[PDB]
C-alpha cells in the first residue's frame, strides 16, 4: 500500500575532495534533492560556528589552518527537524604540522612507555623516531597521523630525551618529548 | 588546458638505455607530482615511480629500482624517466601522468612506445589499393617496416570518417600495416584520394595517390 | 603488495543495460573515511582516462551514466545506461600505500544487431611488382559478432602460406569488428596462376561469402 512522504537526500558538495595551494581561493557548492524547498548552510565541523548560509561557501586566501571539515546542512523550512548533512574535507598544501612542539613525561625507571606523536599536512606525513624500535602509524585524518612507539626508560633517555620527525614531500617538522623521574 | 606531452618512440640495443621525456604545460609545475607507468602489448598497467618537481623527491617501485631513474628539470617544465640496461621485457608503452596530494592520475600523457631489438631500421614499402550504401571501398598497404610504430592518414589527415587502420602485425622482424577508406560512389575518382604514411624511424614520408 | 583482482576479465552487454565491474583488494585500502581506490577507462591507441577518484567521486566531463561505490576492500564500477563509445577496458588502481598497483582490467564488449561484413578485394599493384613480390589483400568491415573465418584460394585450392591476418578492436561508433588479411607470394608464382579468391564464414550467412577476381582478365 503505497506512501508518499517527505524527505531529502543525496547530500553532495562540490568539490568532493579540494586540493587548494596556500592564497588559493575555494568555492564549495551544496546540492540536495528532496521533496520540497530547501535551505542549506555550511558549518565548521571542528566547531559550532556557522559560517555562510545557502548553497556556496567562498573561501579566499587559505591558511593552513582553514584545512579540514565543514559540514552542509540541506534543511527544509517547513518541516523542523527534516535535513540532511554532508561532511566535505578540504586539503590545503604544506610541510608537516605538529600537534605539540615540546612537551614533558614524568616517568619511574623500571618502565617502558607508549610514547605518541600526531602531526598533520598535505600530502599526508609520515613519522620517525630517534631511537631504534618499531613503531605503529594509525591514520585518522587524511592529513593526520598519530605515531606510537614503546620505549624503555633508560638513563641516557632521560639524559637525551626522545623526538620524532614527521615528514612529508614539502618539507620535515620535528618534536621532542622530555623524560622526568620519580620526586 | 593542462598538456603532458611525451617524447617520440625509440629503437634501443640490448643493455643500452634511454631518456624518456615529458614536457608539461598549463599548470605550476612544482605543484603536481608526475608518476610513470607501463603498458606492455597494450593490456594491464604498472606503476614504476613518482618525482614531485618542487623538492625533487622520487618515491621508486621497488620492482624498477636500478631499472628507472626520475629527473626533472624545471627550467623547461620537463619531467624524465632513465631507463637503463634494457632487455626484451622492458619492450613497452610508457606513460606519464599528473597527481595531486591523493595520488590519483587526472592527466595522462600520450604514451612513448620504446623498441628493445637488435634488429636494424626498415623504412616502408607503400602501395596503393584500387579497386577492380552503395559505395566504394579503397585501401593502402605498407609493408615490411621496423620498428613501430608508423602513422597512417588520408588526405593529411581531413578525411577521417570511414577509416578501418588494421595493427601492425609481426612478421620476421618486419611489421605490415594497411589502412582501408569508403567514401560514395559519387566521388571517385571525381575528388582525389591519397594515402599519407610517416615512418620517424627511417625519415621516409610518403603520399600516393591512388587511380584505377 | 597489495593486489587488485578485477572481475569479470570480459564482459559483454547489451546497449542500454547496466555494466557492472567489481576489484577487490587484498588490503583496505579505506582510511578515516576516505577510499583510495580510483577507476580509469582505456579506449585502443588512447592512453588511460580517469572516471571516478576516491571510490565514489565524478570526474569533470565523464557522463553521470558512470558511477563507482564500495569500500575497505569491495568496489564497484557501474555504466548505466551504455552507450556505443563506452567500448574499452576498464581499471581500478589504489592510492592507499606504495607501490601503487592497478587492476588486471575489464574489456567491455557492447552486444548489437547481427550485421554482415563489407568485403574489398585488391590486387598487387604494379609498384609492388617492380619489386619481384606480390601482396593480394582482403578487407572486411562493420561485421558483428567477432568471430569470422576467412580463407583464400587461389584457382580452387587453398593458400595456407603467406597469409597475415589483423583484426580491431570494436568501432566507438556502430559496435562492429573489422578483419584486414594479405596473402603474400612472389610475383613469379602470382603469374602462373589466373582465379584468387577470399572466402569468409560467418554468422550472418548460410553461404559463405565469396569476393574474388582474375589476374589474367583485365
Ligand atoms: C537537523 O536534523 C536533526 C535531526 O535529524 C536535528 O537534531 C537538528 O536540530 C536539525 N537542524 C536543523 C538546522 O534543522
Ligand atoms: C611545525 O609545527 C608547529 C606546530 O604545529 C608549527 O607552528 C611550525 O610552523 C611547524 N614548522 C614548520 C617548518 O612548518
Ligand atoms: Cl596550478
Ligand atoms: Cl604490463
Amino acid at each position: 500500500q503505497e506512501l508518499l512522504v517527505n524527505y531529502v537526500s543525496d547530500v553532495r558538495v562540490s568539490p568532493a575532495a579540494p586540493e587548494r595551494q596556500e592564497g588559493s581561493s575555494l568555492t564549495l557548492t551544496c546540492e540536495a534533492e528532496s521533496s520540497q524547498d530547501l535551505e542549506f548552510q555550511w558549518l565548521r565541523e571542528e566547531t559550532g560556528q556557522v559560517l555562510e548560509r545557502g548553497p556556496v561557501l567562498q573561501l579566499h586566501d587559505l591558511k593552513r589552518e582553514a584545512g579540514g571539515g565543514y559540514r552542509c546542512v540541506a534543511s527544509v523550512p517547513s518541516i523542523p527537524g527534516l535535513n540532511r548533512t554532508q561532511l566535505v574535507n578540504v586539503a590545503i598544501f604544506g610541510p608537516p604540522w605538529m600537534a605539540f612542539k615540546e612537551r614533558k613525561v614524568w616517568v619511574k625507571e623500571n618502565m617502558v612507555l607508549n610514547l605518541s606523536c600526531e602531526a598533520s599536512g598535505h600530502p599526508r606525513p609520515t613519522i620517525s623516531w630517534n631511537v631504534n624500535g618499531t613503531a605503529s602509524e594509525q591514520d585518522q585524518d587524511p592529513q593526520r597521523v598519530l605515531s606510537t612507539l614503546n620505549v624503555l626508560v633508560t638513563p641516557e633517555l632521560l639524559e637525551t630525551g626522545v623526538e620524532c620527525t614527521a615528514s612529508n614531500d614539502l618539507g620535515k617538522n620535528t618534536s621532542i618529548l622530555f623524560l622526568e623521574l620519580v620526586n | 588546458e593542462v598538456q603532458l606531452l611525451e617524447s617520440g618512440a625509440e629503437l634501443v640495443r640490448p643493455g643500452a638505455s634511454v631518456k624518456l621525456s615529458c614536457k608539461t604545460s598549463g599548470y605550476i609545475f612544482t605543484n603536481y607530482w608526475i608518476h610513470w607507468v607501463k603498458q606492455r602489448s597494450g593490456q594491464g598497467l604498472e606503476w614504476i615511480a613518482r618525482i614531485y618537481p618542487g623538492t625533487d623527491i622520487t618515491y621508486y617501485n621497488e620492482k624498477f629500482k636500478g631499472k628507472a631513474t626520475l629527473t626533472v628539470d624545471k627550467s623547461s617544465s620537463s619531467a624524465y624517466m632513465l631507463l637503463s640496461s634494457l632487455k626484451s621485457e622492458d619492450s613497452s608503452v610508457y606513460f606519464c601522468a599528473r597527481s595531486g596530494g591523493y595520488w590519483y592520475f587526472d592527466v595522462w600523457g600520450a604514451g612513448t612506445t620504446v623498441t628493445v631489438s637488435s634488429a636494424k631500421t626498415t623504412a616502408p614499402s607503400v602501395y596503393p589499393l584500387a579497386p577492380v550504401g552503395s559505395s566504394v571501398t579503397l585501401g593502402c598497404l605498407v609493408k615490411g617496416y621496423f620498428p613501430e610504430p608508423v602513422t597512417l592518414t588520408w588526405n593529411s589527415g581531413s578525411l577521417s570518417s570511414g577509416v578501418h587502420t588494421f595493427p601492425a602485425v609481426l612478421n620476421s622482424d618486419l611489421y605490415t600495416l594497411s589502412s582501408l577508406m569508403t567514401v560514395t560512389s559519387s566521388t571517385w575518382p571525381s575528388q582525389s584520394i591519397t594515402c599519407n604514411v610517416a615512418h620517424p624511424a627511417s625519415s621516409t614520408k610518403v603520399d600516393k595517390k591512388i587511380e584505377p | 603488495e597489495l593486489v587488485m583482482t578485477q572481475s569479470p576479465a570480459s564482459l559483454a552487454v547489451s546497449l542500454g543495460q547496466r555494466a557492472t565491474i567489481s576489484c577487490r583488494a587484498s588490503k583496505s585500502v579505506s582510511i578515516s573515511g576516505y577510499s583510495y581506490m580510483h577507476w580509469y577507462q582505456q579506449k585502443p591507441g588512447q592512453p588511460p582516462k580517469l572516471l571516478i577518484y576516491l571510490a565514489s567521486n565524478l570526474e569533470s566531463g565523464v557522463p553521470a551514466r558512470f558511477s563507482g561505490s564500495g569500500s575497505g576492500t569491495d568496489f564497484t564500477l557501474n555504466i548505466h545506461p551504455v552507450e556505443e563509445e563506452d567500448a574499452a577496458t576498464y581499471y581500478c588502481q589504489h592510492s592507499r600505500e606504495l607501490p601503487y598497483t592497478f587492476g588486471g582490467g575489464t574489456k567491455l564488449e557492447i552486444k548489437r544487431a547481427d550485421a554482415a561484413p563489407t568485403v574489398s578485394i585488391f590486387p598487387p599493384s604494379s609498384e609492388q611488382l617492380t619489386s619481384g613480390g606480390a601482396s593480394v589483400v582482403c578487407f572486411l568491415n562493420n561485421f558483428y559478432p567477432k568471430d569470422i573465418n576467412v580463407k583464400w584460394k587461389i584457382d580452387g585450392s587453398e593458400r595456407q602460406n603467406g597469409v597475415l591476418n589483423s583484426w580491431t578492436d570494436q568501432d566507438s561508433k556502430d559496435s562492429t569488428y573489422s578483419m584486414s588479411s594479405t596473402l603474400t607470394l612472389t610475383k613469379d608464382e602470382y603469374e602462373r596462376h589466373n582465379s584468387y579468391t577470399c572466402e569468409a564464414t560467418h554468422k550472418t550467412s548460410t553461404s559463405p561469402i565469396v569476393k574474388s577476381f582474375n589476374r589474367n582478365e583485365c
